[PDB]
């Protein structure tokens, strides 16, 4: 395992100090639910299928922006903003 | 509320297996439950299919989300009575949930 | 088990540490069809070959002995077919 | 309503909004699994010992959920796509197509 990431909302059960270990990417996401209510989350993403998840679908019904990064604890610096 | 492992102790006398199984009295089986949201994090060990299905669900709610199930199970041995009152030891695979994920 | 071989080509063989051209023996799961494919760019009438190789069972390639691109004006052309070395030559349409 | 089995599902990349980075294919038949895992679990149903134990437990403790219908056999498809640098890449994505379903 090479990468450590911050996690919030998406932490595994073996999470320590709100960080997780992965061999893929770190991510951060901002999402707007049924109501104009916004929430931020972050965590670890496996390499397999990460191209799909980091790209996401621009046709998603709810507004959200996920971003990915690949160096140790990098997601603390991702500040995704909702799409217009 | 997201997909994770939950507790589940299976008492053999509660499911009528104690007349067949001499030992153990029961065991910790656990179970998996919870939402598979977008995105599917590393620990959910999801297949590409589950990832694609989650994204389609996000575009069209008519397509269900992936489901939280055991992605890793382990074995347990159990002691049974042979038709001779001979206590026989047998291994049973896939009895215990070791990990949960979205499939 | 049905066997399939395709023409292999990789314009980025260098940065990918692979052969630039040659032959590729395909491997497929049971009862799964086996195909070949070609991809290229056509900028200013000059055809730029990108990649050629094996392609897994895909209905878009079923029973086509020729490799013909099925997209009007893409930025990257693609064709697939079902037959040995059927990606040797390709055309647009 | 119905028993655990495969259902049709065609994933169209234009509808997902990926037709700009995926050169081929235009889409594919992914299928999905859906349906109940009723007690007693039907033999033809592909089921693990755990799903069997869980189903039995659920029959006498409704607080424990039933097993779930999910993909148990999947196959791969080839995709050709453009990376961040507009470079063409080939990848055989594993587990993209549901071949069979089961209660887990």
């Amino acid at each position: 395992p090479f990468l450590k990431c911050y996690c919030s909302g998406h932490c595994p059960d073996d999470a320590i100090n709100n960080t997780c270990i992965t061999n893929g990417h770190c991510f951060a996401i901002i999402e707007e639910d049924d109501q104009g209510e916004t929430t931020l989350a972050s965590g670890c993403m496996k390499y397999e299928g990460s191209d799909f998840q980091c790209k996401d679908s621009p046709k998603a019904q709810l507004r959200r922006t996920i971003e990915c990064c690949r160096t140790n604890l990098c997601n603390q610096y991702l500040q995704p903003t909702l799409p217009p | 509320s997201s997909c994770k492992r939950h507790p589940l102790y299976v008492d053999f006398s509660d499911v009528g297996w104690n007349d067949w199984i001499v030992a153990p009295p029961g065991y910790h089986a656990f179970y998996c439950h919870g939402e598979c949201p977008f995105p599917l994090a590393d620990h959910l060990n999801s297949t590409n299919h589950a990832i694609v299905q989650t994204l389609v669900n996000s575009v069209n709610s008519k397509i269900p989300k992936a489901c939280c199930v055991p992605t890793e199970l382990s074995a347990i041995s159990m002691l049974y009575l042979d038709e001779n009152e001979k206590v026989v030891l047998k291994n049973y695979q896939d009895m215990v949930v070791e990990g949960c994920g979205c499939r | 088990a049905e066997t399939r071989e395709c023409i292999y080509y990789n314009a980025n063989w260098e940065l990918e540490r692979t052969n630039q051209s040659g032959l590729e023996r395909c491997e497929g799961e049971q009862d799964k069809r086996l195909h070949c494919y070609a991809s290229w760019r056509n900028s200013s009438g000059t055809i730029e070959l990108v990649k050629k190789g094996c392609w897994l069972d895909d209905f878009n390639c079923y029973d086509r002995q020729e490799c013909v691109a099925t997209e009007e004006n893409p930025q990257v052309y693609f064709c697939c077919c079902e037959g040995n070395f059927c990606n040797e030559r390709f055309t647009h349409l």
